[PDB]
């Protein structure tokens, strides 16, 4: 189970946050700030997985924007890297050569892309065409 | 009302956090004033701007009812932004979230499958224990539908309902009948996640769900010999999430059952050999395959194949694959204990690696790989790793040294030497709840007390800045001063222990402000316990008890007042209540 | 970027020499390592222009500790504008040569300090008073051998009280830097 | 910098 | 003694850099920012941050950070006075000191930073005589860098010789929530604008209580200043000797005096606000403002800043005189009147709406602050009796005086 | 617009003949640690002379001074026979690179006023300037207090500054 998904930049400011566990807002901001400082206090050769409170944090840099996921101690970390890559590919297939600016100005559309891919911390749509196709029909549905 | 893109641009044109907060509050004022006038047209964009506000980290508690109003409307874009706002704002402890159970239940019987999947997404993402009770039958009626788009979301809703309220788990039994016979892989993936959720939750249906083990084997079989597809394919291999989830389900069944492992063993050998290892995706499939193989009771010949695949995972130059190999060898330690020990030189080679996570799982794997054969041989390397580390690792290193030397001590003298070494070298990084275990093992060491008491005395005589070291040492000195000193009732030949400077250094840790006010209580109880066991010095323990009877520490003052009362009035009774105790287990 | 600026700084004509020094000061100010361009800007040091002299002095102030064994080639220029009739350039040279914190050139600049502790201009006198404390913080033994503490004590007693105030601040700095003997 | 493609190509 | 003076930005990168002693390693400036956030996180933010043996003494301007380092026991009052003094020096050298003005004026900022401090010791800090020999468009040093008169240059002439005096009062008031005054003081300021030729010797005459009691005329109206702060130009020894404000003034605008006294008189503008706060429904404000000075005086541009809840909405304002607008950027309402005559009491009513969902954290209660200004009016009673201007050439200059009373820290605590 | 370089040894009269080219009188000179850059307007060509000192700790700093110069002046002291050999070693190391090929060479033998001095031929075939190619060399009799040699040295630099009339 993916507990939460965080997106942030090189400046540490958050770009997207989806939480599949229930915990209050002060603990939310504290956990997010310390996790952002843990990821940003690491180099580019540092194995892409950190250990944090019996949850392995799977992160992967793509641009100035970072991508991060937190899973339990039963999941696959490399398949969580593939889950991050599939979410980046779904952002590619929706927006079309996606940059950070599309995430910043369409955070709600990136949220819809995450909801068409992951609900409850688990994958609902494995494939790439079905999720983007469902977002396209919900976009012309209005 | 301004648009969401204009608000995002206005946020990005800010120069500092304070001016950003002023323009946040200036937009939130107009949003709340538009909320007060009950405007139906711009409520969608106002709730979306408030969602951007809440993402930046600003209060949005006044938009929860407007999220409910956006859910309760008839427009799909309003429903979309309202369900996203429910997911982002409400949770289980927000208590406004109970007011949309009827709205989710109305949207689950909508004619539009995107409205239905929106409600399924919101319920499966953040439904509470109260929402999951009166919506579980609504979820289960969508688990029997022919729509795959609603079917996968209803299966993950059933996952969320089972995870939240686990006593509504038996009512999803006939919804999973012939659910693995569906052809589309998202529905198959969510069905496999549902089956492993009930199999991990309850063990009464493990043999009930073990009859679809050859069905899972056949699905993995045509998944592997599905050569190329333009869908469900990344980096040349087909359905990796489905393959990893199917192998995780095959790990969950058959861990204690034999015949499912014989039905699963051939395709475990086929997946473990005929899939590529040049990519991260195939490495993920091979890691889940080797976790399945070393968790089930598999064939011992291909257990050696699992050894070889973990070896070529270990000497992979990629740090992700080295982390994966360390985590898998930590996952299987209790089984094939002979077959983990040959990688110990590689494990202590990555113990000195620069990566934090690599050296952390290498430390935990070395601690799990400590046994009773060459415990000294790993113990010099573990004390080297303790003495030569960046100091975030020292608490976990000292704790693992404590359980390793507790579990696999060949002798008590070596155990006392290594616990003195880790107490003197680690020091302040020693966790304070290990001090009862250290005192318990020292009191269980009945045949030698004088050597460990003398070593603790010599360690404090160097320095006493280390609070668990002085907490062990004060208790040991106060309990065993009667053999710390020996035959020293009068003046004699000059020996290094002469029954005064022990009480002087106990006085020193009492007076010093570099104590944590628990070791002062340990030192005061030590000084009181030394009054029975010392027959040479008199009227010094009494005055050092007497000057501590007016302390600002209330426990220290209560202890010294009771000990001063015993000294003044009941001095003949102190040997009856200050004697040694028998040991405990 | 480096060789082109080196060739433009190694040219002859004065305003593009000043612009090359101005952009090497600006590239230090934006925070990049530019210490490999040291002899090209050090070679344009005796100039009639004073803004150019100030920028070359600033480069020599913050780029001589990084290259200690090769920044010896500025001392004769330092002692030659420690003797010019402009007391602003004289005090600027004294202030800058106190800030070169390498050890083997400080014996070569004790004579202009001795000349500038003695002249009639109080601006260069109060600069040389602080330069005595700078050279004491570099080499207290060399300052005690040259005898600058006696003429710093004599600068408490003179007129023009900024000279006596800078001498008081310098002698107080030397007094707490002392081992509390004499 | 922010207008740059997320995927590595 | 500052080892190095840095100018930074909000991110904390070095905008311009200057080394004085070299005992602090120059690359330690990148440790200043995360020490600042980790001290701001615990609530242990201090002007003096420490990194082992290196102490960071910093001030914060409107856009920049001005940090000074030291390895030893530095005179930290001297360091902070120096940092505010070069903030003042850069503010008179340029229009305003921001992040942008460092980059195009870096040559003159480097020349200024070489001139202002030498080896941890401030040397020449007057901008008017500092502009004589280093400019942005260099001669011999002037005598006034090293003269006894270090603030005023010889050889400046004016066709019309005028002195302008601005006796500015700042009333500081702090009352409790119950309505009793617990702090009421006046901090004054005589800002002088000097346009004089030559070397004038100026004698300021005031109605000092100590001077009037020492003379023997202490029966008339006088002010009892608790403390007096003077400029560098004022002869402090003869001020202590015979209460004489004698000075050779600097050219241009400068602050000569800053006095301080406590008054038992009633506050000039009195605010009574009763808050009718209802939980989850609305909050109501009933604010009455009365002016307790004389009726011939008039306070201009008074702004009564009253704090509102941050989640409040839909304001309804009823007022008698003035206009009241909602400022949610400061989470407050201000009540702006244009003219407030004495003896008049005005009424304001404000109603907001509150959310049904409470906020997660508590708000806090800022006080009510008013922003009045009463010209041609002094509240302590200080009058400038004379200004004797003595010059060796001999002329008749005209001293012009005006008296402004404005707010200082004029706070009124709420419930 | 043109640059030369003047190097040498200790006590070679080097900054004194530089200041005699500058103004005309000899001032009191210290041993030059760094450099001296002077220009002199003489027969309508700007002559910028780069005097660099010649001490023992100072010698290997000349490698930047060979950049962007097409004239060389070597001043050799005529009284010190034991350091003519390290002058030989200095010249054979200083002319052993691949950078300064296009420059002319000038030898400045000085101190030809005292009776211990000599002519200008035994120094020439002792140094052996005929063993190095692609260079113009000869030597005239110069002096410190007379000022001779320097003006014909500037005429020498004039008539192989250019190839035309
Ligand atoms: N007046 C005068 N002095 C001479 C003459 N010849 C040699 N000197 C001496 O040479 C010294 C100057 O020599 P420079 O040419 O400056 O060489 P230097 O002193 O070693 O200094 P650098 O070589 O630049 O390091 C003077 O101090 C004199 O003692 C001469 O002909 N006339
Ligand atoms: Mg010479």
């Amino acid at each position: 189970m993916i507990h939460f998904i965080l997106l942030f930049s090189r400046q540490g400011k958050l770009r997207l946050q989806k939480w599949y566990i229930t915990l209050p807002d002060k603990e939310r901001k504290k956990i997010t700030r310390e996790i952002v400082q843990i990821i940003l206090s690491r180099g580019h050769r540092t194995s892409s997985f950190v250990d944090w409170k019996e949850l392995k944090l799977v992160y992967k840099r793509y641009a100035s924007l970072y991508f991060c996921c937190a899973i339990e101690n039963q999941d696959n970390e490399l398949l969580t890297l593939e889950i991050v890559h599939r979410y980046v590919e779904l952002l590619d297939k929706y927006f079309g050569n996606v940059c950070e600016l599309d995430i910043i100005f369409n955070f709600e559309k990136a949220y819809f892309i995450l909801d068409e891919f992951i609900i409850g911390g688990e994958i609902q749509e494995t494939s790439k065409k079905i999720a983007v196709k469902a977002i396209e029909d919900s976009d012309m549905l209005q | 009302p301004i648009r969401l893109r204009e608000l995002i641009r206005t946020i990005r044109t800010a120069r500092t956090q304070a001016e950003e907060r002023e323009m946040i509050q200036k937009e939130c004022a107009a949003i709340r004033s538009s909320f007060r006038e009950e405007d139906n047209t711009y409520r969608c964009r106002n709730v979306a701007k408030l969602l951007y506000m809440h993402m930046l980290g600003y209060p949005a508690h006044f938009g929860q009812l407007e999220c409910l109003k956006l859910i309760a409307s008839q427009k799909f874009t309003d429903k979309r932004i309202g369900y996203l706002g429910a997911m982002l704002l409400l949770d289980e402890r927000q208590d406004v979230h109970l007011l949309m159970t009827n709205c989710i239940k109305n949207d689950l019987n909508h004619s539009t499958q995107f409205v239905q999947g929106l409600a399924l997404c919101t319920l499966g993402c953040m439904g509470s224990s109260e929402m999951c009770r009166d919506l579980a039958g609504e979820v289960e009626k969508l688990l029997k539908t022919s729509n795959s788009y609603l079917r996968k979301k209803a299966a993950l809703c059933a996952v969320h309902v089972i995870r939240k309220v686990p006593e509504l788990m038996e009512m999803f039994l006939p919804a999973t009948k012939n659910l693995l016979n569906e052809k589309n892989h998202g529905v198959l993936h969510t069905s496999v996640v549902l089956l492993t959720e009930m199999c991990e939750r309850s063990p009464d249906m493990l043999a009930h769900f073990r009859k679809l083990v050859p069905q899972l084997v056949r699905i993995l079989k045509n998944l592997i010999m599905s050569g190329y597809s333009p869908e469900h394919d990344v980096s040349g291999i087909s359905d990796p999430f489905l393959q990893v989830r199917i192998l995780r389900l095959l790990r969950i069944l058959g861990r204690n059952d034999d015949d499912s492992s014989e039905a699963m063993n051939d395709i475990l050998a086929q997946v473990a050999t005929n899939t590529e290892t040049s990519k991260n995706v195939g490495n993920a499939i091979l890691y889940e395959t080797v976790l399945t193989i070393m968790d089930i009771k598999s064939e011992s010949g291909l257990r050696v194949l699992a050894i070889n695949i973990l070896g070529r995972f270990l000497l992979n130059n990629d740090k992700n694959i080295r982390y994966v190999a360390l985590t898998s060898l930590l996952k299987t330690v209790q089984t094939d204990h002979n077959a983990v020990q040959r990688h110990r030189s590689t494990i202590v080679d990555c113990l000195k690696d620069l990566d934090v996570s690599i050296k952390r799982r290498a430390m935990e794997l070395s601690f799990a790989l400590v046994n009773g054969n060459n415990i000294r041989g790993m113990m010099k390397e573990l004390l080297y790793f303790l003495d030569s580390c960046e100091p975030e690792f020292k608490a976990d290193c000292a704790s693992g040294i404590f359980l390793a030397a507790e579990k696999y001590a060949p002798s008590k003298r070596w155990h006392i030497d290594t616990i003195m070494r880790v107490l003197t070298t680690a020091g302040s990084y020693v966790r304070d709840d290990a001090v009862p275990n250290l005192i318990q093992l020292i009191t269980n060491s009945v045949e030698m007390h004088a050597y460990t008491v003398q070593r603790l005395y010599k360690a404090i005589l160097g320095d006493y800045s280390q609070q668990p070291l002085v907490q062990v040492a004060a208790w040991c000195i106060g309990e065993y001063g009667d053999l710390l000193v020996s035959g020293q009732c009068e003046e004699e030949e000059p020996i290094q222990v002469t029954e005064d400077e022990v009480l002087d250094i106990l006085e020193s840790v009492l007076i010093s402000n570099m104590s944590t006010s628990v070791t002062r209580g340990y030192a005061l109880t030590a000084i009181m316990k030394l009054s029975t066991r010392f027959t040479c010095t008199v009227n010094r323990i009494k005055k050092v008890v007497s000057i501590y009877g007016s302390s600002i520490d209330v426990e220290l003052q209560q202890r010294a007042v009771e000990y001063n009362a015993l000294f003044k009035k009941y001095d003949h009774m102190r040997s009856a209540l200050l004697e040694r105790m028998p040991v405990m287990e | 970027e480096i060789f082109e600026l080196k060739a433009e700084l190694n040219s002859d004509k004065k305003e593009k020499k000043k612009e090359a020094v101005k952009k090497v000061i600006a590239s230090m100010t934006v925070g990049k390592d530019v210490s490999a361009l040291f002899p090209d800007v050090v070679n344009c040091m005796q100039t009639d222009n004073l803004e150019l002299k100030k920028l070359v002095y600033l480069y020599l102030m913050n780029y001589a500790k990084s290259q200690p064994d090769m920044a010896i080639m500025a001392v004769n220029t330092f002692v030659k504008d420690c003797e010019d009739p402009n007391p602003l350039i004289r005090a600027l040279a004294v202030r800058t040569m106190g800030c070169i914190r390498v050890d083997k050139i400080t014996e070569y600049l004790c004579e202009p300090l001795r000349k500038c502790l003695k002249d009639e201009d109080p601006y260069v006198r109060k600069t040389a008073a602080v330069c005595v404390a700078k050279l004491h913080d570099i080499n207290a033994q060399l300052v005690e051998d040259q005898g600058f503490l006696d003429t710093l004590k004599d600068l408490i007693s003179d007129s023009n009280p900024m000279v006596v105030a800078n001498a008081v601040a310098a002698l107080s700095e030397i007094a707490e830097s002392h081992p509390s003997s004499n | 910098q922010e207008p740059e493609l997320l995927i590595s190509g | 003694s500052a080892s190095a003076v840095y100018v930074l930005d909000l991110k904390g990168k070095v905008l311009i850099c200057r080394n004085y002693r070299g005992d602090v390693d120059m690359s330690e400036v990148e440790h200043f920012m995360p020490i600042l956030m980790e001290k701001e996180e615990e609530g242990m933010l201090s002007p003096i941050l420490a990194h082992g043996g290196v102490r960071f003494m910093w001030i914060k301007h409107n856009n920049l950070y001005l940090v000074a380092t030291s390895k030893k026991n530095a005179c930290v009052s001297l360091v902070f006075s120096f940092l505010y003094k070069v903030v003042q020096v850069f503010s008179e050298y340029f229009k305003e000191l921001e992040e942008e003005s460092i980059r195009d004026n870096f040559v003159i900022i480097y020349e200024l930073l070489d001139e202002l401090m030498d080896f941890g010791y401030p040397q020449t800090t007057d901008s008017k005589i500092l502009q004589e020999y280093i400019t942005q468009e260099a001669p011999r040093p002037p005598a006034t860098v090293t003269n006894a008169v270090s603030w005023r240059s010889e050889g400046i002439k004016y066709r019309k010789n005028e002195v302008f005096l601005d006796v500015i009062e700042a009333v500081n008031l702090l009352v409790s929530a119950n309505g009793n005054v617990l702090r009421s003081e006046i901090v004054g300021s005589i800002k002088m604008r000097v346009f004089l030729s030559g070397m004038p010797e100026l004698r300021l005459g005031l109605n000092d209580k100590v001077l009037f009691d020492n003379t023997g005329r202490g029966k008339s109206k006088s002010v009892e200043l608790e403390d007096v702060k003077f400029h560098q130009c004022v002869r402090l020894s003869r001020f202590e000797n015979d209460r004489t404000i004698s000075f050779i003034p600097p050219d241009g605008e400068f602050e000569l005096m800053s006095y301080r006294l406590n008054t038992h008189v009633k506050p000039l503008i009195w605010i009574e606000s009763v808050i009718e706060k209802h939980s989850h429904s609305r909050i109501e404000y009933m604010v009455k403002a009365k002016s307790q000075f004389k009726r011939r005086s008039t306070a201009n541009n008074v702004e009564i800043h009253i704090p509102v809840p941050n989640d409040a909405d839909s304001p309804k304002f009823k007022t008698t005189v003035g206009s009241v607008k909602w400022v949610p950027e400061n989470s407050e309402i201000v009540w702006s009147v244009k003219s407030f005559p004495g003896g008049k009491e005005y009424l304001m009513r404000a109603h907001f709406g509150l959310p049904s969902v409470e906020a997660e954290d508590k708000e806090g209660k800022p006080p009510i602050s008013v922003k009045f200004e009463i010209p041609y009016f002094t509240t302590s009673g200080i009058q400038v009796r004379y200004l004797k201007i003595i010059e060796k050439s001999g002329y008749q200059a005209l001293p012009w005086v005006r008296y402004i009373t404005q707010n200082g820290d004029y706070q009124l605590r709420t419930q | 617009e043109m640059r030369i370089l003047m190097v040498g040894l200790d006590a070679a009269g080097k900054t004194t003949i530089l200041y005699k080219l500058k103004l005309g009188e000899i001032v009191t000179t210290i041993p030059t640690i760094g450099f001296n850059v002077e220009t002199v307007e003489y027969k309508n060509i700007s002559f910028t002379v780069w005097d660099v000192g010649g001490l023992d700790k100072i010698r290997p700093l000349w490698r930047h001074y060979f950049q962007n110069t097409q004239g060389l002046i070597f001043v050799v002291d005529s009284n010190d026979r034991e350091r003519v050999n390290e002058a030989r070693e200095e010249l054979m190391r200083m002319l052993a690179e691949d950078e300064l090929r296009d420059a002319v060479l000038l030898v400045f033998a000085n101190k030809q006023d005292l009776p211990n001095a000599m002519n200008a031929a035994e120094i020439t075939d002792k140094l052996g300037l005929h063993s190095l190619r692609h260079r113009n060399w000869y030597i005239q009799a110069t002096c410190a207090t007379s000022g001779d040699g320097l003006y014909e040295g500037l005429d020498w630099l004039s008539n192989q500054l250019r190839n035309q009339k």
